[PDB]
RNA sequence: AUCUCCCCUGCCCGGGGUGCAAGCCGGUUUCGGCGCUUAGCCGAAUGUCACCGAAAUUACAGAAGGCGGGCUAUAGCCCCCAUUUU
RNA sequence: GGAGGGGGCUGGUGACUUUCCCCUCUUUAAGAGGGGAGGAAGUUCCGCCCACCCCAUUUAUGGGCAGCGUCCCCUGAGAAGGGGCG
RNA sequence: GGUGGGGUUCCCGAGCGGCCAAAGGGAGCAGACUCUAAAUCUGCCGUCAUCGACUUCGAAGGUUCGAAUCCUUCCCCCACCAC
RNA sequence: GGUGGGGUUCCCGAGCGGCCAAAGGGAGCAGACUCUAAAUCUGCCGUCAUCGACUUCGAAGGUUCGAAUCCUUCCCCCACCAC
């Protein structure tokens, strides 16, 4: 049970440990990021009983210059996200075939979430669709009428595609987070239970993926043991 | 005399109860608590969802609290409880501890450790 | 279909008939009744094309006095109604078994709408449950709550025990009035639609019972035809 | 028809009364523990879906110390009996 | 072949959740496994295990049950149901 | 889960298997009475509403020459119990 | 439902089956130049960043001594149509 959120203090992160959470990503939504805080990432984390993954985020750039630039920053950190309501960065997004998870198609667009030729290159590509939560908690009703609809919509898309759907709840605060058991049942509410445990099954194993692949010398999935030689 | 008999536990409405918590460093009173449950769970339910998992909260002292369901439907309620976001001036945290069928074990479980008997006994001497 | 409603004008029982009613209930909540208001009934059920069967109706009086001057008042008109949330006049009232339909268990209560052992009373001496909806369009939201949650009680105690059940609006003016097709999504809304079918079936099937009983000499059912001694 | 005795046959020997909310313990009003469970709650837990099958969650309908007898109300199939019929 | 009456049976496997419960277990706190309402639990007509109080320690006296299947009587579309045992 | 009981007229309440035997009280209506009214008394007392006669004793089945009553079943209504 | 077509570097766009042959333009970086800056020119031009070498011509399979190119399949992107 993986969580997506920023890391304000240690005293909310003790609580998320107290009552279900084995993990979750520190969330940097910012261009300049350094190793000291991921240095006090790591003494959070290490403070009661935990692990932390830390990933990097953009927002509204160009088309192509930004993929290359987004994968040299990529090139230091564990996961990533981009966010953008513009379909013309989303079909990058999806063809690069290097981002993890994707957000932001409801409140950028207010149109529609998935095309069936994106969820079909998705498909081809094998990008993830991370559903956010914040969303949710900061519109009003009419506003979560629409937006519930977009997500159902993008549900049954990714069903019928088998597209990989990782929820989270996008939190900012010390109060945004939400439970795990209420996402499940949330998610139980909206369409089915089983599709609502893979969804949490998906999120543990892209970032054991991610953690497998960056742990050791792993490249297109070669694992090389004892006795190395290398250059 | 205004008295109605229970019904027959084959026929009556299958319940649980569901034991939470309302956190934040603010203070509530009770009736703001069933009036908040009571706006959220009209704005999540209708009238027909209302009708369908009967939601009534039964205890609030502290911070926890312990509100009753229908027995398909907890996680509708649990739903229900996730998209408080506002009241008036803030908003209140709503977290879940865990559901049972009744209070000696939901009290146990996560809120407390001894099991208590009040209604018999404000019921025999009052 | 038969609606249950008061009348006020021409022109709203001439929108009745234009859209899918075929009959209606005159409903005279009042101590003082006379032909004048029957005749008029007569008029304007004449007027366009229809048929109108008149009742009376009592509320708020004692206990078994009550109950034979409300026979004595029911032997000249054909059907009759009784309300009130007292539990006490209404273990008298499915007792009286001579009582076609039934109504009010929840705005004079506010606790449960009926009782078991009224339930098993009603099935032994069959008096039937009319549910009304003014009730459901002069509350508030929770009001709306507790009187449909009710009303999805006392469905499973009819449901159960199979007791006859009539829907009606139990309107008052011009506009309180609803359609038949509203009322039968609505009944499908809540549980099932054969139950829905059946609520409507019975509540026609009432009615003609009433007037197969009050039209020719019939005593506890039985049919005499030409060439009576009838003295 | 009722009531009471003596005339039989066979079996069994402690006889009555209250009843687990009986009874016992820490406590000494009020509470917690035993009785209490190859289910054992007490503000009364035994949840949802699919399927083999066709005996299946569909009708009557829900434990509260346990076991045995009798009564009441019926869901699905199987077996048996009766009227109409041909 | 159609309304009805009587007798028999009423679960098993697989998936989810300890956030439906209980028990057991190891383990960087959470998981795994097993079990979880029936012919009546209802009705309270009864008896027994278990307790306390009195008399008594008795098969000397005496107390309790039974005479079943069968038969008789009564009512039904005469299958069936109810009551009784010199 | 358990014990001792009750259901009869509009309401509180008695009643040997037997002639509305249905004690009744309060209530309604009428009479009588009074300037009016209260109280007392008289008849209907559920119906015809003068005598008198018929129906209801929670419901069904059965016994009997005959059921409020005697038997069985189905119910409900009381009282009190966690310590 | 229908016809004529296109997908190549960060963006607009060429390209005989063959030596990064990959015309290129705009862009980034560096040089040169200038007091500074614009314009012009030079190299990297995706990487090592001096010559030079390797990778990508929407994706897969196949032909061939060898595919942007030739064949098949899967796709997408255009333009315009109800009268």
């Amino acid at each position: 049970r993986i969580d997506i959120n920023r890391i304000e203090k240690e005293e909310d992160i003790k609580l998320l440990k107290e009552l279900k959470w084995n993990g979750f990503v520190f969330y940097q939504y910012d261009d300049e990021f350094s190793k000291d805080r991921y240095e006090e990432v790591k003494a959070i984390a290490e403070s009661y009983k935990l692990k932390v993954y830390s990933g990097v985020k953009i927002k509204t750039e160009s088309s192509k210059q930004l993929r290359d630039k987004v994968k040299k920053f990529r090139n230091k950190c564990h996961i990533i996200l981009i966010e953008g309501g513009v379909l013309k960065i989303n079909r990058a997004a999806v063809e690069l075939h290097d981002v993890d998870i994707l957000s932001t198609p409801e409140l950028g667009r207010k149109d529609s979430g998935i095309d069936h030729v994106l969820a079909r290159l998705a498909s081809n590509h094998r990008v993830a669709i991370e559903l956010n939560f914040k969303t949710l908690l900061n519109k009003d009703g009419y506003e979560r009428a629409r937006t519930l609809l977009f997500f159902r919509n993008n549900l049954k898309l990714a069903k019928k595609f088998d597209v990989p759907v990782v929820i989270s709840t996008d939190a900012e605060n010390k109060y945004q987070i939400k439970n795990p058991y209420d996402l499940r049942a949330f998610l139980n509410t909206l369409v089915e239970p089983l599709y609502a445990k893979k969804i949490m099954e998906t999120a543990y194993k892209i970032c054991d993926f991610r953690d497998y692949l960056m742990r050791d010398n792993v490249v297109r999935y070669g694992v090389e043991i004892i006795k190395e030689e290398k250059e | 005399i205004e008295m109605l008999k229970t019904l027959p536990p084959t026929l009556r409405e299958k319940k649980r109860y569901i034991a939470f918590k309302i956190l934040y460093d603010e203070e509530l009173k009770e009736g703001e608590v069933v009036n908040l449950i009571r706006k959220a769970v009209l704005e999540y339910y209708g009238s027909w969802g209302t009708s369908k998992a009967n939601p009534w909260l039964v205890y609030y002292d502290f911070p926890y609290g312990i509100l009753r369901c229908q027995r398909d439907n907890v996680d509708y309620v649990k739903a229900s409880l996730i998209l408080i976001r506002e009241f008036k001036e803030k908003p209140v945290n709503i977290i879940c501890l865990g559901v049972s069928g009744t209070i000696r074990k939901a009290k146990i479980k996560f809120l407390g450790i001894k099991k208590p008997k009040r209604w018999f006994v404000i019921r025999r001497e009052r």
